[PDB]
């Protein structure tokens, strides 16, 4: 995430959609356990979820957007 | 905000010849961040962009703020 | 990619961003139709190749520091 | 120097946390052809009576992100 100016507040991200990935079958042990066999990312929704440590009244609160991964 | 707003104190030896400070105040509020995907559906191998709009994330009027993903 | 520096004189400091940069090539025929016997220009730009703001590059095969070279 | 090149040479590393250390500048310890001309002294202590105001130092911060990769060299 880099700020688009030295004081404009705005981070900008990006990167490329991947055809396979590995699913991670349990997220509760350090580190994650995954699956045996990759999966294609065609029909998957793709999240992203920001945490604000301060929101407007200073308190702690999670944000995200959604989007579809298609194929033709 | 408020009471607790900032403010800085200037001890002052008035024309009548008392002392009497003379002080002003500003408050420093916390912004809502939001989270954004530029499309709202993306194909394989593109180009996927994040934005977060957060102005409490700047900690710095001169220097770029960047923020790197963890591998540990 | 996306990592800083942070350059500093007069109290005033400086970010050095590192970035990548989209190339565009193009073969620009001069009338209607390219026929035998004509010299045709090919322009491609890629900031990525720019390695010296005082200097003049070629895209020299023999030099290993040159990434990527067009090729027909 | 009003009829020569001026050489200047500074320490800039911000992170170097040796309690010895200490960011500075020093003058002609090269000359405008990469010679030696001469040895390096201090000036850190002596900018405020030269009439620097914030304008006389040069400091650098290779890695500002920490990402154990150095961006300069």
């Amino acid at each position: 995430l880099v700020e688009t100016g030295a004081a404009t507040g705005v981070f900008v991200g990006d990167f490329q959609i991947p055809s396979f990935w590995c699913r991670v079958s349990d997220t509760t042990t350090t580190p994650y356990t995954y699956a045996g066999d990759e999966e294609t990312t065609t029909g998957l929704d793709i999240e992203v979820n920001y945490v604000d440590f301060r929101d407007a009244s200073g308190e702690i609160v999670e944000v995200g957007d959604s989007a579809g991964v298609r194929a033709n | 905000t408020d009471e607790d707003a900032p403010r800085v104190n200037y001890n002052d030896l008035g024309a009548d010849g008392v002392t009497t400070p003379v002080s002003d105040q500003e408050e420093a509020p916390s912004h809502s961040g939001v989270v954004s995907l530029n499309a709202d559906s993306y194909k394989i191998a593109d180009t996927v962009v994040i934005t977060v709009e957060d102005l409490d994330l700047n900690v710095d009027s001169d220097l770029i703020d960047i923020f790197t993903v963890v591998s540990d | 990619r996306g990592t800083s520096a942070s350059l500093d004189y007069n109290e005033t400091p400086q970010t050095i961003l590192v970035g990548f940069s989209f190339a565009s090539i193009d073969i620009q025929p001069v009338t209607d139709e390219w026929t035998s016997g004509q010299e045709i220009p090919v322009v491609i730009v890629d900031a990525d190749q720019n390695k010296n703001s005082r200097a003049d590059e070629d895209l020299d095969l023999n030099n290993p520091d040159v990434t990527l070279i067009p090729a027909l | 120097d009003p009829t020569d090149e001026d050489s200047w040479t500074f320490a800039t590393n911000t992170k170097n946390t040796t309690s010895s250390f200490n960011v500075d500048t020093f003058y002609q310890v090269f000359d405008e052809n990469g010679a030696s001309g001469g040895s390096a002294l201090t000036l850190r202590t002596t900018l405020s009576s030269l009439m620097c105001e914030d304008n006389c130092v040069l400091t650098l911060d290779v890695d500002a992100q920490s990402s154990g990769t150095p961006v300069v060299t």
